[PDB]
């Protein structure tokens, strides 16, 4: 099958800017490409086939160009309404079909640094045997992060998830969530609890943290 | 009007049959293909296969040839895609979508709305909901977080408001994540004025109507 690669993973321009998004085909597929949008919850649309031709409800600031091997999409001066997934699919046999793996295309912003809390386990929790440590990165830009958990300064790997939200509407920022699991036991036998925030809004380091039973 | 409508969220276990419908209206759903596309969670789409309603013909992707059935009825305008003993990597959304002829020929003119599966060994839990304390430190004449962790509940979905809807600016409630156990967990959470902490109540009010779960959690400092 034909392989489609779109590039860059993720493009991040400023609204009114102009995006241009590229698609590879490891073989020649003449005209035959077709782009799609496709925003979180919903179905994809479709916006460009034959490589250059619009969709009837398709506004002029889309279009596409491209032939062979190697194809774009280029919106003219982004809207709120544009900022989504694109993926690409190519039909140059048709049924053969195959789709490129996405380009997410995000608002650039000025860079926030986060505001960052940690939440210790509630005694009500406790009485389960499990304790969740939570560790808050409020309204932050660029979605680059990293958060780091130690326990009395040991530096713990494989005992947390995170959760990151859909960039906000209004400021175009981001909040994460880190959770640290760990066992009653465990948690009654340790005393500091930190998470350590690097992010290329700040300086240095961010630690918040807390003593237990503190 | 020309739509393809999908059948509804199915929650299923590993090892069970599964059948989902897609019924196209306001066309002539027999001159035109349909194509099923499989988006796993956090990844891009997938091309199942397409079938011609109006007589049957399936023309498979090679990954997915052997390991679903689609099928068509074309007396109900419908097609359909089918697995006779599910797998927990089937989770994903499903969507059926018209191949254009004439128009936009050979691509996908018009898509349903998509059917989520969700295939796993976990029972239906309601959470138990806990709360995310506003610290003590919280600076005086600024602002402080507070939340709810509602912790390990199958299957999604839960909704989260603070005080019945009166709170909403600063709230943001995390997608959630799925743990090693099976189950599912998130927080919401909300910054407000430090100076607030003293005078005003925040509840966070959880639904999971799956196991038919409510419960309002009342946050304060310690």
């Amino acid at each position: 099958e034909i392989v489609m690669t779109q590039s860059p993973a993720t493009l991040s321009v400023s609204p009114g800017e102009r995006a241009t998004l590229s698609c590879r085909a490891s073989e020649s597929i003449s005209s035959n490409l077709a782009w799609y949008q496709q925003k979180p919850g919903q179905a994809p649309r479709l916006f460009i086939y034959t490589a250059s031709t619009r969709a009837t409800d398709i506004p002029a600031r889309f279009s596409g160009s491209g032939s062979g091997t190697e194809f774009t999409l280029t919106i003219s001066s982004l809207q709120s309404e544009d900022f989504a997934v694109y993926y690409c699919q190519q039909y140059n046999n048709w049924p053969s079909i195959t789709f490129g793996q996405g380009t997410r295309l995000e608002i650039k912003r000025t860079v926030a640094a986060p505001s960052v809390f940690i939440f210790p386990p509630s005694d009500e929790q406790l009485k389960s045997g499990t304790a969740s440590v939570v560790c808050l990165l409020n309204n932050f830009y660029p979605r680059e992060a990293k958060v780091q958990w130690k326990v009395d300064n040991a530096l713990q790997s494989g005992n947390s998830q995170e959760s990151v939200t859909e960039q906000d509407s209004k400021d175009s920022t981001y909040s994460l969530s880190s959770t640290l699991t760990l066992s009653k036991a465990d948690y009654e036998k340790h005393k500091v609890y930190a998470c350590e925030v690097t992010h290329q809004g700040l300086s240095s380091p961010v630690t918040k943290s807390f003593n237990r039973g503190e | 009007e020309v739509q393809l409508v999908q059948s509804g969220t199915e929650v299923k276990k590993p090892g069970e049959s599964l059948k989902i419908s897609c019924k196209g209206s306001g066309y002539t759903v027999t001159s035109y293909w349909i194509g099923w596309v499989r988006q796993m969670p956090g990844k891009g789409l997938e091309w199942m296969g397409f079938i011609y309603p109006g007589d049957s013909e399936t023309r498979y992707s090679p990954t997915f040839q052997g390991q679903v059935t689609i099928s068509a009825d074309k007396s109900f305008n419908t097609a359909f895609l089918q697995w006779s003993s599910l797998k927990a990597s089937d989770t994903a959304m499903y969507y059926c979508a018209r191949v254009g002829s004439g128009w936009y020929p050979y691509t996908f003119d018009i898509w349903g709305q998509g059917t989520m599966v969700t295939v796993s060994s976990a029972s239906t839990k309601g959470p138990s909901v806990f709360p995310l304390a506003p610290s003590s430190k919280s600076t005086s004449g600024g602002t402080a977080a507070l939340g709810c962790l509602v912790k390990d509940y199958f299957p999604e979905p839960v909704t989260v408001s603070w005080n019945s809807g009166a709170l909403t600016s600063g709230v943001h409630t995390f997608p959630a994540v799925l743990q090693s156990s099976g189950l599912y967990s998130l927080s919401s959470v909300v910054t407000v004025p430090s100076s607030s902490l003293g005078t005003q109540t925040y509840i966070c009010n959880v639904n999971h109507k799956p196991s038919n779960t409510k419960v309002d959690k009342k946050v304060e400092p310690k």
